[PDB]
């Protein structure tokens, strides 16, 4: 119907391309203890600021300021965490063992041990990231997989019980075939067979599951350190936590 | 409409 | 092995034939619906299903291949989404209805009885909705199960038996995804339509994950109140997602 | 051991 649902696979992927955000800083300084706070001021500090650009990306992420303002509001309150998780992943692909949250701020699990409850989620985290290495995932599979976080996790809660509110739910299940379509055109044009193409968008889409799994396990976490006062949380992370219940 | 997404998703 | 050589029709016909039978509830309509009673009826009818969940998973191809010790951790990861699924199944000739069984067939305000619950049977509800969306075909349903499976515990975290295993349990997931789309193929989608159907279809499994685990927090809560009892085995399976 | 390991091992 829309500009946005036109776009070819390749115009698809471009601009998912050039809505990357930029990879921020860390306060890490090595003379510092490294107590379990510390790690956690670190950690949700960092998450604060990449919010911000993390919505600065959804509003590039195609057709998706065609929906309303709290259809975008709903789509982020559900899929921040599994966002910044899968970017967590990328980066860390090039460092077997370790989780990349930022250049200065590179960890492996042995480190995760200064948090309580942290060394399992590290665990997941390194787990996915080796996949991704033995899968070599390419960077236009990424964005497509970013995209389909953001547009997927909240689209069961999505209310259709208006001819509008039923507008927007198709639109959002139309984008997803699209970005399906440009994934495996990238899988296509990389030389797979069919048989190849459709056995490695399994493989990623199962991939979603696990980044879903670590985001809930992520979220309680998160309410757990609130809870202990382990951590002073921003404004923001506090609604968007809060939306998790 | 008074939360802090909503205002920074205005921007 | 003899399993991945199979083909996608042995392997769907494999899986029809696994199904695990339809058990009933203990329901005494005599009584009224407490939190606690509510909870002793799921409880017990879930420990009576995961007899024949076992039962059905050493049906599963190449399944009882792996070590007991991924058998044990593939089913204590996945358990309550293959219940979840099972009843999203079930439920979907009864709008609005969940099927727990046939005789224990709630809406969501029976689902108010038990704190916390009317949330998770939202959810479950909303998934039986895009279920009947999809059309989704008994073939499928149980490909989808399949994947649960072996998926959902096989990055939970360096020896070469677990790389063995690891390779086993992809090459059979490849294995289900053909499968999968051969049944498109076969039904007459076209080609576009066999990879956008799987990706909606997949997409589902991170929904069912979600409610998983929204499940069994409450279900891990319920026991830290006291509400009801759990049997050896379900106490077990849920401290596995400690 | 634990149970579910236990009926892992009967036949079926
Ligand atoms: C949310 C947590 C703090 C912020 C962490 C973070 C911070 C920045 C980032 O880019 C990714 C992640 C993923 C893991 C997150 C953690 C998992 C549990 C912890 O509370
Ligand atoms: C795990 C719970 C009890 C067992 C319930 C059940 C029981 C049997 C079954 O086939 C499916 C389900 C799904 C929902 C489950 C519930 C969700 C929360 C509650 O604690
Ligand atoms: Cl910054
Ligand atoms: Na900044």
């Amino acid at each position: 119907n829309s500009l946005a649902l036109s776009l070819t696979a390749d115009q698809i992927i471009s601009a998912l391309l050039e809505a990357e955000p930029p990879i921020l800083y860390s306060e890490y300084d090595p003379s510092r203890p490294f107590s379990e706070a510390y790690m956690m001021g670190l950690l949700t500090n960092l998450a604060d600021r990449e919010l911000v650009h993390m919505i600065n990306w959804a509003k590039k992420v195609p057709g998706f300021v065609d929906l309303s303002l709290h259809d975008q509001v709903h789509l982020l309150e559900s899929a921040w965490l599994e966002i910044l998780m899968i970017g967590l992943v990328w980066r860390s692909m090039d460092h077997p063992g370790k989780l990349l949250f930022a250049p200065d701020l590179l960890l492996d699990r042995e480190q995760g041990k200064s948090v309580e409850g942290m060394v399992e989620i590290f665990d997941m985290l390194l787990a996915t990231s080796e996949r991704f290495r033995e899968m070599k995932l390419q960077r236009e599979e990424f964005v497509c997989l970013k995209a389909i976080i953001l547009l997927n996790s909240g689209v069961y809660t999505f209310l259709s019980s208006t001819l509008k509110s039923l507008e927007n739910k198709e639109k959002i299940h139309r984008m997803l075939d699209k970005i399906t379509d440009a994934l495996i055109w990238y899988m296509a044009k990389s030389g797979l067979s069919l048989q190849q193409q459709h056995q490695r968008l399994a493989q990623l889409l199962l991939i979603l599951s696990h980044i879903r799994h670590m985001s809930n396990k992520g979220m309680e976490h998160l309410y757990s350190m609130k809870s202990k006062n382990v951590v002073p949380l921003s404004d923001l992370l506090l609604e968007m936590l809060d939306a998790h219940r | 409409k008074h939360k802090i997404l909503h205002r920074l998703l205005q921007d």
